[PDB]
């Protein structure tokens, strides 16, 4: 009941499935010597450690909550120091969300993974800037979460792959990504694959007032590779 | 470390309003709550209500449903407060607390008052 | 809900009644005269992390108390309580 | 992909995918019914079968519809969910719709069921000379009532409330592709001639 | 841990046994030829669905209640429409009762049932007559529970086939009841084998006040025939 | 349909008492407490008692423990209630409502009224 | 217990508050100058089935209110509160 | 917390009220003239191990009352109540 | 059997202190509260504070915190009770009595009075 | 689940280990010709029947008990009536402490048995007498128990053989205790081998105040033999 990988450690959870996202793993680039022929350094052993990030409130009046996966690893530890003086990356991820209630909390969530989410503004002609994407380790918050912030609905949502968190049943979910791009390899800095989104479909209630019930939210890539920095002559 | 900045202090003529400032820098702001006192010069404080910058709930004291107002900022990380109206007996200062990760109200940071 | 507290000025243990009953809940603050506030006893008899370990609190259902063994020149302030269990949440008068 | 059970009005946002059922509510007292109708206004308007069921004229198959309930671990209760078939009408009582095709779900059991609905069929019928409209007839209701009362501790809250799925079989048919009304005509692009110049 | 008889479904069950009262099953008359020999319809796909009846009130000072089970069947239903039309039967039931409350909820109830419980009335010397015995889909309520309305104790009532419901442990009850009667077919509209009875032995309470813990009794017709209404000339 | 007919007015002089039903049709009756109420002309209304008609347990108000007493009968579905040594200050309207499935007290029909 | 109605009459946001604490447990009435009396809000925030949907409660641990938007003709009806929190259960004194 | 008791002599329905709700939590003693104090009723319904069964006590939220059947001459005596709920405890006036 | 013996009468000019003592027998004397009373001759009886033989921890009446102390012997099997600065309305009957062995307050063990 | 020895039983525990202190049982003498020569009676029916003393009361400010266990079987029952008219015992023991407190309680006790537990007096040049050790059925107290009353300190007591009762996960604890002395037998007026000690380290918590959580221990002499009273001649 741990997932040991690497240097850390997240122990003592409730059962869970690795439901692969689609049907297939990460694969570490079965052969490509027709680009960006320096073979990839791929570190396996310096990346791979769960990188928890910060806990997050649900109240009542929340709303939702959204990670760019690339983007949420910039500027953390050993993988943030690798997408600096590398051009070109090759990974896919691991999450694991868990919160914790009591048995006298009600409610539910939707923890989705979107590829390719392009968002859009309300009310204007104007594209989104680079500050209202490029939020960063602190994520952002949906405005109009039955439209997904596209105009795309939330009832037909469940084409992604996705798991509910049911705080009567369980309050775990496991999603494992594979590399979901048409090119080969990509540029981490300006490109964002996945879109990790959960949002509280049936807010939660109790007798008292606004009980936090906070929530957990952690990362892991899992096949990451890189271009070669080092070289002969 | 944990600082609550406030405005200087500022005086108004009856029959106007006046908006203050209670600044905040060094935690997250969205997870806490912004709670509003008022203490009469010589005599013990009073609550007025507060603001929840997560979803912008606020919840007022019954004398002071008609007074004042409260509003959040997110992207300055300032929380606001317009008073109405104002007569003799709103010569006080004002603080600003906040309160904890599970909503609890006890309060261990707290500003520095802005006289009237 | 109407806290008193029953002495107006010191010259050491300050109690104050409560109108119901608030079932712990119940928190210490004190002012200096500088225009600083922090608060000494929180959930009616811990200790904040950083005060002298002099101060201690009583419980009971509905009359609580504070207990200060020795004295200081500093210590000097007006101590109040305050009770957060029904909003709106009330102060005391104050000692002092 | 979720339905909307809320099929009240003034239920605006995403207030549409739950129905409450409080402590305080009488016995054998309606809580809601989808009238299996992909091409009508409805529950089943926009759902992910009835999308892609636009574009094309013709459809039948079999249906499956799953419910989840979503209250405190503590709370128990009965419900019971009724089907009728596509010739009687909705059944508006307790008593007169046991006599139907139910089952009688708890809560404390199990918090999600399964129904499986038979058969559906659907076209649009132009038949006349001039441009009109025939709507197919309403085929099935699937009606839910109130057994016993909501049964909470004195510290949940007492309120609860259910999400309802949709998902066709593997036998499900499609024929004679048209295009689907469903965004709108044309309306005004802010840079609609980007290319020309 | 589903019910499944037919048309209806009792789903979401907790476990429990059927416990036959007696030891048989309803039969289906192996061999009278001597006895109203057009041979028996014998209805089986038409007549078998759990018809559950309306959820009675369990509170601290309620004392009873009771059911005769030929006659809270006829009028419900396709059994119902059958005891018209018909003069002659033959059946066994299967008994399904459930109650629900919470972990705070303390008592015990008696489920009991009882062949030919003739009833009697108190203090008088006038039998009772045809309107406090045939009273339907209703039922009845004991007024002197400790004698069971006929001088009988309840102390030795577990003779009887029955099983108990404590809220402690479980919160359900089956009872499989066979062909008791001496004539091989009876008459459904003036006579009554079986009488389900339950009983609060330990009454319920709480710190607040009169929850009602509602009950739910479901009753189902087993191997059902009638006599025959086609013949050839 | 629910419906709660009350039979109609009359007046009574002082040292006497008077006896009222509340006749209920529509649902089952042996299910649901029966409340009474107290209006004087021009104030607010006031809680008398309940009648469990399931058990004839009563449960009254403090200050109406002498004057009025709850009966209920299941036969005719009608609950009654007699009143004893009338005032001056009885002179009122008086209602009847229902409780609920579980017995919580949030009444959704009522009767019509009968004055004294 | 007693509660008591701050506006005595009207010519919109009509509060009550409480001698206690009432966790909830408070219900919105309406009579017309007919005699008929229904329901609006219970449970401090629900709304009953079968009303204009412009009403709206406030909650909070002993002083409550009701909003109303836009105002109508046979709208004009005095309102009443009441607790059922613990017996005896009390109403209030009623606006316009 | 103050509770007062509504008659102050006898010459049989003794009822008591509360400030609060206190949820059960009540009991019944009685002192006869020569100095000795039993109690009869706890919990505001149940009987003590030893006394006649003449004796019943009421239930509610916050007003409970005694019922005795028939007298009897050393049945006059003084009956009090106590709650239990929350400390200071507090008894009542008692009659007779 | 449970026996609560408390010493004889005794009286004391102003300005004094005296000291009782309730030694009780039949029991295990570890296992429950000691709770004090006050009754003035022709009222009511008040509530004092108990003594908990197995820890020393005491709680008193606001009333009586400056007037009364609490003590419990386990050796001999007898709880004290000194009263300090006494005054003339200090003349009445002071009782003890027994807890429970859930920390119940229900007296079924009572002394004989000691009057002051 | 039930402790069947003998006369009584003690049933319906939560399921528990025999962790044997250290590595024996009670093995009965196994050959010693050398000493007492009359043969040991050795009785075995008519002593194991696990004696449950007084149940102590656990309060927030309590600080611990402490038994003898020769010493508290002295005067009850067949064992205590056998340690009069004879001078020789050989015996071992079986303890089982079991408290029982809902799942809102809190905190931790050390059920610990200490061999030749010799006490000491706090302040003082006196040795302690014979009235503050032989205390008997009622056992005793700790008044410093950080250092175990003789300067040793609790941190380091695990040395002991030992179980935890965690009121989170459970509430039983089972110790099976050997011969542990240097002579072959021994005398039971005036030597006492283990000091049965259980100390709360983590105190109790709940909303109200003072919750009880009263606590059993029962004791059972496993192999018990002493000397002989009958010879021939």
């Amino acid at each position: 009941l741990q997932l040991k990988l690497g240097n850390s450690a997240i122990v003592t959870q409730e059962a869970a499935n690795y439901c692969c996202a689609y049907g297939e793993w990460p694969n570490y680039l079965p052969d490509h010597e027709a680009v960006a022929i320096d073979k990839p350094t791929q570190p396996e052993t310096a990346t791979d450690r769960f990188y928890t990030l910060k806990s997050v409130k649900w109240e009542t009046g929340s709303t939702g909550w959204w990670w760019k996966l690339p983007d949420a690893l910039n500027n953390i530890g050993m993988f943030g120091q690798n997408v600096q003086h590398h051009y070109l990356y090759r990974s896919g991820f691991l999450i694991h969300v868990q919160c914790n209630a009591t048995k006298f909390h009600q409610g539910a969530l939707l923890v989705v993974a979107i590829p390719e989410h392009q968002r859009g503004a309300h009310n204007t002609n104007t594209s989104p800037g680079f500050d209202d994407i490029m939020k960063g380790e602190e994520g952002g918050t949906f405005n109009h979460p039955y439209v997904l912030d596209d105009g795309t609905s939330l009832a037909c949502a469940t084409i992604f792959p996705h798991q509910w968190i049911n705080l009567r049943t369980n309050n775990s979910a496991t999603i494992v990504l594979p590399w979901m791009n048409a090119a080969p390899m990509d540029f981490p800095l300006r490109h964002n694959q996945w879109t990790l989104a959960i949002i509280p479909v049936v807010p939660l209630g109790t007798r008292t007032t606004s009980s936090m019930v906070p929530i957990t939210v952690s990362i892991a890539p899992m096949c990451c590779e890189f271009n070669g920095l080092r070289h002969a002559i | 470390q944990v600082q609550l900045q406030q405005s200087g202090t500022e005086l108004a003529k009856p029959g106007a309003s006046v908006k203050m400032s209670c600044k905040a820098s060094g935690y997250t702001f969205t997870n806490y709550w912004m709670h509003w006192f008022k203490q009469r010069p010589g005599q013990g404080l009073e609550w007025i209500g507060y603001v929840n910058p997560n979803t912008d709930y606020t919840d007022y004291n019954h004398k002071f449903k008609d007074k004042a107002t409260l509003t959040a900022d997110k992207s300055s990380s300032t929380a606001y407060m317009q008073l109405s109206s104002l007569t003799s007996e709103d010569s006080a200062v004002y603080f600003c607390a906040r309160g904890t990760f599970g909503n609890y109200a006890s309060f261990a940071y707290w500003g520095q008052g802005t006289l009237v | 809900i109407q806290m008193i507290q029953s002495p107006s000025s010191m010259f050491v243990s300050l109690s104050c009644r409560a109108s119901q009953d608030i079932r712990g809940n119940l928190d210490w603050y004190q002012q200096k005269p500088g225009g600083t506030i922090k608060l000494l006893i929180y959930s009616t008899s811990n200790l904040n992390s950083g005060v002298p370990s002099r101060f201690s609190g009583s419980g009971s259902g509905s009359d609580y108390s504070l207990t200060i063994s020795s004295l200081e020149s500093e210590d000097f302030a007006d101590y109040y309580c305050l009770q957060r269990n029904a909003y709106p949440l009330t102060f005391g008068g104050g000692t002092k | 992909s979720m339905m909307e059970i809320n099929n009240t009005e003034s239920a605006v946002g995403m207030e549409r995918l739950k129905v409450d059922i409080s402590a305080l509510t009488d016995v054998d007292q309606l809580l809601f019914n989808i009238p299996l109708d992909i091409q009508l206004d409805g529950p089943l308007r926009n759902t992910l079968v009835g999308n892609i069921s636009r574009y094309y004229t013709h459809w039948s198959g079999s249906l499956e519809m799953t419910f989840m309930f979503c209250g405190s671990f503590m709370a128990t209760g009965k419900l019971i969910l009724c089907y009728t078939p596509p010739g009687g009408s909705c059944p508006t009582t307790r008593e007169t719709a046991m006599l139907g095709t139910h089952i009688v779900w708890d809560f404390g059991l199990q918090s999600s069921v399964t129904l499986i609905i038979p058969w559906i069929s659907g076209s649009h019928y132009r038949m006349f000379n001039n441009d009109a409209k025939s709507t197919n007839a309403n085929v099935g209701y699937v009606t839910c009532f109130m057994q016993t009362n909501l049964i909470v501790p004195s510290e949940s809250s007492d309120t609860c409330s259910l999400i309802g799925f949709i998902a066709a079989k593997d036998d499900f048919s499609l024929r004679l592709m048209r295009d689907s009304p469903d965004i709108g005509q044309l309306d005004h692009l802010h840079a609609a001639e980007a290319a020309y110049q």
